[PDB]
């Protein structure tokens, strides 16, 4: 039905 | 810029998020985040319920 | 941000889209018109659990990572939120991968449906470029 997302990668540099 | 009267870029929270760093914000689903700064492609800054700081962009939906 | 037609044309030309893979600038402007109505923030969820992001409505199954699209690739190697920026750099760089991947601009369903085989030069008439 619905997916809670994986967190995006830590901010670049 | 960021100093304007309007609420700038806004989003609605799709999922709970618990701040996990001194510079982060929390929100509950359906909370509005305002004055969004896209500082990084994946994590953004904004203002939610009187609190300013960082949050994962993919936990919100831009209005509209 | 909602772009002006000519404003977007200038920015796309600045980013190398004019005649990219042989598609004249009007193709690209037209595709953004019927994908997103020129809105950098457009976000549309699909019944397969993927979502289309930004000015060219790039999809999360193959192209970018939104964290919530199962069995997905990330061939543009970027979070989908990168495609929601007010400047078009990330959407343009991703678009170049997509249009070069074998089906040209047919990757964009609104381009196929509304732009292909029309007088796409219309989309750049009157613009200083």
């Amino acid at each position: 039905s619905s997916v809670v997302p994986y967190l995006p990668r830590l901010p670049i540099l | 810029p960021l100093g304007s009267s309007d609420l700038g870029i806004t989003a609605i929270a799709l999922y709970d998020y618990q701040a996990a760093g001194d510079d982060e914000i929390s929100f509950d689903p359906d909370d509005i985040i305002t004055n969004i700064e896209m500082i990084d492609d994946g994590w953004w800054r904004g203002v939610c319920k009187g609190r300013y700081g960082l949050f994962p962009a993919n936990y919100v939906e831009l209005r509209q | 941000k909602v772009f002006g037609r000519c404003e977007l044309a200038a920015a796309m030309k600045r980013h190398g889209l004019d005649n990219y893979r042989g598609y004249s600038l009007g193709n690209w402007v037209c595709a953004a018109k019927f994908e997103s109505n020129f809105n950098t923030q457009a976000t549309n969820r699909n019944t397969d659990g993927s979502t289309d992001y930004g000015i060219l409505q790039i999809n999360s199954r193959w192209w970018c990572n939104d964290g919530r699209t199962p069995g997905s690739r990330n061939l543009c190697n970027i979070p989908c939120s990168a495609l929601l920026s007010s400047d078009i750099t990330a959407s343009v760089n991703c678009a170049k991968k997509i249009v070069s991947d074998g089906n040209g601009m047919n990757a964009w369903v609104a381009w196929r449906n509304r732009c292909k085989g029309t007088d796409v030069q219309a989309w750049i008439r009157g613009c200083r470029l």
